[PDB]
């Protein structure tokens, strides 16, 4: 919480620091079920700041893997959280269309099988992802039926507040 | 047949083979299953093994 905090100011590497002691802590526990929320914060800051990748102790691609073959029971929303981020880092790394659709297609699916009305945080990341995903490929048509779906001002945790007025500011 | 051999000046390329084939629901009588997608038209047009 001290380091999205710190992430809300825009600090960055002070919420690093805030971070790295958070690790440490998790493993005197000795419980698993922590050592999945504390990964997931990872790629989260990441998602936001792109730029400090390389300064974390454990690559994006290594998260992937393990969480993509956590367990087959008792995750319900890791999955889920799992492929977005295979999705954004397929975007990013321009790989071949027919792997992002189907990545795409992972995350779609494992998403809507579930409540998406409960889990308003996830839907909403859909919408900003096919919305992108669509218009990169330039059908604005099917861009336009999503983007009613897309939220404003609503944001997103551990990113500013005034964010969704930047962000409508620059439209 | 139709010969479409890749011309530099056609850049049309093709998305639908990019995005996933669509499938199927049919439900027998013990339960409901899956099976890809066949055009109801395919199976007389379909590409031959031979």
């Amino acid at each position: 919480s001290l380091a999205t905090f710190h992430s809300s100011f825009n600090e960055c590497d002070a919420a690093i620091n805030s971070f790295e002691e958070a690790t440490r802590i998790a493993r005197e526990n000795k419980d698993m079920e922590t050592l999945n929320l504390i990964m997931i914060w990872i790629i989260n800051f990441i998602e936001v700041h792109p730029e400090y990748a390389n300064r974390f102790y454990i690559t994006v691609e290594q998260i992937i893997k393990y969480l993509k073959n956590s367990s087959d029971v008792e995750d319900a929303n890791i999955f889920s959280n799992a492929y977005k981020f295979e999705t954004l880092l397929s975007m990013v790394k321009e790989s071949k269309t027919a792997e992002v659709s189907s990545s795409l297609l992972k995350f779609m699916a494992i998403t809507l099988q579930n409540v998406p009305s409960q889990n308003f945080d996830l839907f909403q990341s859909l919408v900003s992802y096919e919305v992108k995903f669509w218009k990169e490929l330039g059908y604005e048509s099917i861009s336009d039926v999503y983007e009613k779906f897309l939220s404003k001002t609503s944001s997103s945790s551990l990113r500013n507040y005034d964010s969704s007025i930047i962000n409508q500011d620059i439209k | 047949p139709l010969r479409y051999e890749p011309n530099n000046r056609d850049f049309a390329c093709n998305i639908i083979d990019d995005l996933p084939k669509l499938i199927r629901f049919v439900k027998d009588s013990k339960r409901i299953n899956i099976v890809p997608y066949t055009q109801p038209n395919s199976l007389w047009r379909g590409p031959d093994e031979d």
